[PDB]
């Protein structure tokens, strides 16, 4: 979509 | 001095900030690659993307930060993006010479060079300490009169917990100028116009695109 | 202090008072006059070489005179009063074309200013503080001038320490505005050239100066 | 800068 990568980046959580 | 509360919250962002690691491969190329304008910039957006990933990270471990909605996360890390990467660029150069030779050959409009280095100027003489940078960087990404964000209010709650913190610490690590804390706030609002005016850098920097992620981050 | 707090409150009090965007600028001018008029009754502002003086005042403009507006307009709901006497609200300035910028005003500036109920002995310092701007280009002597900020910032937070005691975190919340103002300050600036090159809206002699 | 430097003269 429009913000693919920052979706997928704050969908992964703690380290 | 600080409560028992605000130790912990300081020592938590803390180890979050010191978590920030550039890879050794990406500052390999510091010396070893040669010297062109065309190389200067494949390096720094190669650094700018890694430093994005970097910030998204310690920008997830700050308190109540998953708690806001999931579209507002995002109006939070475009609308601070720059700000923080020109806190973090600061620290650098008053902690190099190679880096600044870079940026300043990598085709980049001359009207935009002398400013950014005078703003590294006017940081390094508030003599910060690597608290006060992790402070000013989290407090610049909890800014709640960014663009797009919804719950205002909800980003508010999070960041004001922070602004107490770091004007304890400034009055305990910087008694002899009390104005000190000020002065960190006065950078807050000089963070703005190099916010302002990045959008133009980037599209009249000089080039044969920039990554995706960037590319996201900052709009095409 | 060397910024007496009561010398920045008699300058503000000193200086009280069909198309949204052509009322907006012809109260900008009229206003220009009398800023001109608020510098001179800052602590210093006077005792500066002109060439600075001009040149703060050339960097501050535009902040100077949202922020005063602004605080004029607390009273008012969803909306602006200009120096002039006239409102302009929330649906004039969309229905004009200029409204993103209008609700970034009221919702940044305007409620907020609302909301912790800040003072002109307050509005005043902030003003002061913008006025003083010791990274603006081509300045004489930076140092004189983030000097004088800094009694400036020494000042406001005596006073909001001896005012306002029961709310330790006023004296930031109060400069916390400031880079907000900086971004509403210069998207105006923004609209205000792109106004000027295209020609739709008149702008007055003291306003188009401060546009070159 | 005309206007400007013209009234911020007085004295
Ligand atoms: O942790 C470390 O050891 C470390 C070491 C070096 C280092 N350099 C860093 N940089 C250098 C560069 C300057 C500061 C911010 C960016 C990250 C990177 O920005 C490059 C940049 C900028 C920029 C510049 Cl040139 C100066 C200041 C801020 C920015 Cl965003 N704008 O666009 C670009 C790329 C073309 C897309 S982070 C970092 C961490
Ligand atoms: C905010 C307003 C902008 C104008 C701004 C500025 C910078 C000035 C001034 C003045 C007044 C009107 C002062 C007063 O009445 O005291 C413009 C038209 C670009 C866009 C619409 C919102």
């Amino acid at each position: 979509e429009r913000h693919k990568i920052l979706h997928r980046l704050l969908q992964e959580g703690s380290p | 001095e600080l409560t028992p509360d605000q130790q912990t919250l300081l020592h938590f962002i803390m180890d979050s900030y010191n978590k920030q690691r550039m890879p050794q491969e990406i500052t390999n190329k510091i010396l070893k690659e040669e010297f062109s304008a065309e190389e200067n910039f494949l390096i720094l957006t190669e650094m700018a993307t890694n430093h994005v990933q970097v910030l998204v990270e310690f920008t997830k471990k700050l308190p109540g930060f998953q708690t806001l909605d999931h579209e507002d996360q995002i109006a939070l890390l475009k609308g601070s993006a720059v700000e923080a990467m020109f806190l973090r660029s600061a620290e650098i150069f008053n902690k190099s010479d190679l880096l600044e030779e870079r940026i300043r050959n990598s085709g980049i409009s001359d009207e935009y060079i002398t400013p950014m280095f005078s703003f590294y100027k006017s940081i390094g003489e508030l003599k910060m300490t690597q608290e006060e940078y992790a402070l000013l960087t989290a407090i610049v990404i909890l800014s709640p009169d960014r663009q797009y964000i919804k719950d205002r209010e909800a980003v508010e709650k999070l960041q004001e917990p922070l602004l107490d913190v770091l004007q304890k610490l400034c009055k305990i690590h910087q008694p002899e100028n009390p104005q000190h804390f000020a002065e960190l706030l006065g950078r807050l609002t000089e963070l703005r116009t190099f916010n302002h005016h990045h959008a133009e850098m980037l599209m009249s920097w000089r080039v044969n695109k920039f990554t995706p992620l960037l590319e996201e981050i900052w709009d095409v | 202090e060397d910024m007496p707090v009561e010398r920045i409150l008699e300058a503000e009090l000193a200086v009280e008072p069909n198309d949204p965007v052509t009322n907006i600028c012809q109260a900008a001018d009229k206003q220009l006059f009398t800023l001109v008029e608020w510098a001179k009754r800052i602590p210093h502002f006077s005792e500066l070489p002109l060439d600075d003086q001009v040149i703060l005042l050339r960097a501050g403009w535009n902040e100077l005179l949202i922020a005063s507006f602004s605080h004029r307009s607390i009273a008012v709901k969803d909306g602006i009063l200009l120096a002039t006497g006239l409102h302009v609200h929330r649906n004039s300035a969309h229905s004009a074309g200029v409204g993103a910028i209008f609700d970034r005003v009221l919702t940044e500036l305007v409620s907020k200013m609302r909301d912790m109920q800040m003072d002109k002995t307050e509005l005043g310092c902030l003003r002061a503080i913008v006025l003083f701007n010791p990274d603006s280009k081509g300045l004489s002597n930076p140092a004189e001038v983030e000097a004088l900020r800094e009694k400036v910032y020494a000042s406001l937070e005596a006073y909001c320490k001896h005012k306002y005691p029961e709310q330790p975190g006023r004296f930031a919340k109060l400069l916390l505005r400031l880079p907000a103002l900086r971004s509403i300050g210069l998207k105006c600036l923004e609209h205000l050239f792109f106004f000027k090159l295209i020609g739709d809206t008149p702008i007055d002699t003291f306003l188009m100066e401060m546009l070159e």
